[PDB]
Order: C-alpha cells, then sequence, then structure tokens
C-alpha cells in the first residue's frame, strides 16, 4: 504493501521566505501516482493547494496558484511543494496524498454512452446516444445523440501523517529536558512511573519516543503548554514494573536531539 | 473556513445513527463525485466515500453517504467511540485539479462511560534544581467527560500564582487528557512540607502529593 507518504521539510519559516516540502512516496505497486497538497490551519478547514499528474502536469488552487509551484522527481519517487512569500497566514499542517482525478462525460437521461451498442452497432463515436427509431441501429446515424456535458471528479485516495510549519519572525529556542521519577510519592508501588519534561522551546512540534521506539506501550506524551515564559513546555511518561530507560526527544526546528537516561530505581 | 457548509457540531448517541451534511452549489456538489473524510484533531485524515455513495478501501458499511442536488450527506450507523471525529466532506471546483472542502462537523458519541481521571505528580529533578528552579508536574489521563479543574496545595495553602493548565485533550478511546504545571523557584520548593494536585472531575477529586524530605 500500500501506498505510504511522508512529508519532510522546515517545521519554522520566516515571512517573506519561500516554503519548500517534499513529499516522499514509498510502497506502491504502481510507476507513478497523481500527488496532490492540502493544508489545515489552527481553526481553519481544509484547503487544497495543487497536484500533479503522471503526465506531469500540474493544477493548482485558482487563490494560490501565483504563489505555488509543484515539481516531481520520480527517480525519487519524490514530490515538491514551494510556495513563496510566506506570512503567519501560511502557518499550517501540510499533507501530501494520492489524488483520483478524472474528468466524465455526462449524458441528460436517457441517453447511453460507452460503445457498448446492444444488435447495435457503431455508437461508440457518439458522446450520448439513443438506439430509439424502433429497430437495429447498424451505423452511428441511425442513433439519436446529443453533445455530453463535462463533469469534473476529485479526491485524495490516501493521505500523509502531515508536517507542521509556523510561519513566523520568532527565534528558536531549543528545549531543556529533564528526566522524572514518580517512585518519591509511593516507594512502595509495584511499578514506577517515570517521565521527561520538554522545558521552554519554541516553536513547536517536538517528537519523543523512549528506549529509541522498543517502548511504546504504556507511554503517554501531552500536549504542550504554552507557558508565561512565552516558550512551550510538554510531558511524557510511561509506566514500568519495578533495563535502562531513556527519552528521546527531537526538535525539529533546533536541529536538535536528547536521548535523556531516566533513574528507575525505586 | 470551508466553501461546503457543514454543521460544526452533531451529537448522537452510543449504537444509534447520526447524519451530517454538506450543502454546496450547481457547480460543486450539485455535479456530484462529493468525498468525505475522518480525521482526529492532530493527525492525517482518512478517506470514508468518494463518488456520492462508494466507501474507500477497508471503510465499513456503517458508513453510507447520499446526495440530493447540492446537498450530500453522510450517514454512520452503530456510533462507537471511536467515531468521535471531525468529519469533512469535499468535491472539485471547476476542475479536477481543483477543490473545495466543506467546513467541517465535529462529532460527539453520547452514552460514554465516566472515567475518572488517573493522576500522576512528578517532582522536580536534580538537573532543574541545579539551575533555581524547580517544576511541579501534573499528568492527568483517561477521564471522561472532558472537563477537569486543577487546584495546587502547599502545606493547606491553595496556590494559583505560576500556575498553567492545558486545555483536555481527546485522546485515540476517547477519554481526554491534561497537564499542570506549578513553576517554582528551588528556594519555593524545599521550603514546604508538602505539595499536591488536586484534580477535580464530575464533583469526584483524585489527589497526589508528593513531600521536598522525600524526593529531594
Amino acid at each position: 504493501a500500500q501506498v505510504q507518504l511522508r512529508e519532510s521539510g522546515p517545521s519554522l519559516v520566516k515571512p517573506s521566505q519561500t516554503l519548500s516540502l517534499t513529499c516522499t512516496a514509498s510502497g506502491s505497486s504502481l510507476s507513478d501516482e497523481a500527488v496532490g497538497w492540502v493544508r489545515q490551519a489552527p481553526g481553519k478547514s481544509l484547503e487544497w493547494l495543487g497536484s500533479i499528474d503522471t503526465g506531469g502536469n500540474t493544477g493548482y488552487n485558482p487563490n494560490l496558484k501565483t504563489r505555488l509551484s509543484i515539481t516531481k522527481d520520480n527517480s525519487k519517487s519524490q514530490v515538491s511543494l514551494s510556495m513563496s512569500s510566506v506570512t503567519p497566514e501560511d502557518s499550517a499542517t501540510y499533507f501530501c496524498a494520492t489524488v483520483h482525478q478524472e474528468t466524465h462525460q455526462t449524458c441528460p437521461d436517457g441517453y447511453n454512452s460507452g460503445d457498448d451498442c446492444g444488435g447495435n452497432w457503431d455508437c461508440g463515436t457518439l458522446d450520448c446516444w439513443r438506439c430509439d427509431w424502433g429497430g437495429f441501429c447498424r451505423a452511428s446515424t441511425d442513433y439519436r445523440s446529443v453533445t455530453a456535458t463535462y463533469t469534473y471528479e476529485w479526491y485524495i485516495d490516501t493521505w500523509g501523517q502531515g508536517l507542521l510549519v509556523t510561519v513566523s519572525s520568532a527565534s528558536t529556542t531549543a528545549p531543556k529536558v529533564y528526566p522524572l521519577s514518580s517512585c518519591c510519592g509511593d516507594k512502595s508501588s509495584s511499578t514506577v512511573t517515570l517521565g521527561c519534561l520538554v522545558s521552554s522551546y519554541m516553536p513547536e512540534p517536538v517528537t519523543v519516543t523512549w528506549n529509541s521506539g522498543a517502548l511504546k506501550s504504556g507511554v503517554h506524551t501531552f500536549p504542550a503548554v504554552l507557558q508565561s515564559s512565552g516558550l512551550y513546555s510538554l510531558s511524557s511518561m510511561v509506566t514500568v514494573p519495578g533495563q535502562t530507560f531513556t527519552c528521546n526527544v527531537a526538535h525539529p526546528a533546533s536541529s536538535t536531539k536528547v536521548d535523556k537516561a531516566v533513574d528507575p530505581r525505586c | 473556513q470551508g466553501v461546503l457548509t457543514q454543521p460544526s457540531s452533531v451529537s448522537g448517541s452510543l449504537g444509534q445513527r447520526v447524519s451530517i451534511t454538506c450543502s454546496g452549489s450547481s457547480s460543486n456538489v450539485g455535479r456530484g463525485y462529493v468525498s468525505w473524510y475522518q480525521m482526529t484533531p492532530g493527525s492525517a485524515p482518512r478517506t470514508l466515500i468518494y463518488g456520492d455513495t462508494n466507501r474507500a478501501s477497508g471503510v465499513p458499511d456503517r458508513f453510507s453517504a447520499s446526495r440530493s442536488g447540492n446537498t450530500a450527506t453522510l450517514t454512520i450507523s452503530s456510533l462507537q467511540a471511536e467515531d468521535e471525529a471531525d468529519y469533512f466532506c469535499a468535491s472539485a471546483e471547476g476542475s479536477s485539479s481543483n477543490a473545495v472542502f466543506g467546513s467541517g462537523t465535529t462529532l460527539t458519541v453520547l452514552g460514554q462511560p465516566k472515567s475518572p481521571p488517573s493522576v500522576t505528580l512528578f517532582p522536580p529533578s536534580t538537573e532543574e534544581l541545579n539551575g533555581n528552579k524547580a517544576t511541579l508536574v501534573c499528568l492527568i489521563s483517561d477521564f471522561y467527560p472532558g472537563s477537569v479543574t486543577v487546584v495546587w496545595k502547599a502545606d493547606g495553602s491553595t496556590i494559583t500564582r505560576n500556575v498553567e493548565t492545558t486545555r483536555a485533550s481527546k485522546q485515540s478511546n476517547s477519554k481526554y487528557a491534561a497537564s499542570s504545571y506549578l513553576s517554582l523557584t528551588s528556594s519555593d520548593w524545599k521550603s514546604k512540607g508538602s505539595y499536591s494536585c488536586e484534580v477535580t472531575h464530575e464533583g469526584s477529586t483524585v489527589t497526589k502529593t508528593v513531600k521536598p524530605s522525600e524526593c529531594s
């Protein structure tokens, strides 16, 4: 299996710069797929950006067309989006996605389409046809016809993960990561609740794992709070029976990663 | 924003049916080929429906959809807690590579079990204290419905200064999480016999306590 998509790019961009994101597809059965881009701003709905199909042809949200450029490199299974002159209004989660885009010939009620004419033949050349004169239609001229209208179909098949992009002048602050233990509130507990405090960072997001992904069950990573310092903090905790324990904290905007050792002794 | 009109909020009850409408114009929803998407805040959408009525691969037949003229409808039968999510309709708009979305609908599923909060209270780390700061961290999980109030105590006094508490955030199991931070100096931390995080939920309070003498 199944196509999977992964967005990559900066989590923070300064106003007036170009935002450049990459979409990498993996695991498709197919040689190529049409790929679109959609964003969701805080408290807004979803908004279409544009797409590139397997023939290299692009289409854009007309509102954003003059600021957008979508390109591809199929040899890397990648599609790129660039959006010029960003402002804080362009802060959003950006998704890439596979898209189905198709133009349909629509006919009035009572009219057939297709080359399946029924003892009848040569209906294929007509968009919208009826063989209704009273007997067999051996030629295209024996059929009643009208010109079809065109109906456009668009939908998303598979969605990416989503990349959070903040457009802001604000400086980055890498988190300070502190180890936590609930031990001292209940030293005879059968289990120990460990944690990490990811203190005082900007902008979002951070990612937390435990033991490089080996510890997943029992992990609870909490949404961040925006503090009076003007910085964010969040915490992550994991409960373990009464072995090294390490929280793995990445803050993409600052290119920092901290793997913090937490003592499970109690 | 959202070009296609949807109710901002709908509620149904466990095991029953609910419907979400999606209104547009003759040039979008009126043309057919409406799609529907399910999203959990902070996560990627999932396609439910395409072509007005066709379920996407792996979507169960509990989800169905229909259209009449300029109004599309998604119906979810046998409601489960996992159906709580935001739902968006969409359509092409004048081209197969131009799309418009609905304004989104948040679905609430009533009738779910009440669940008190689990509370974990962490003291300050030695490393943080070495910088003359002490942050107490109160982590609150698995509560339903999604409303708590948090009170901090120190030796019987209520502390409101330098408290910051998050909104409740729906977890995957439709229960909620929140966190509260009390940001102290190291001296203020060490001055006291004990601190407590008292979490009230549907009139019941769950309290955890740490003692600087036990914890530092």
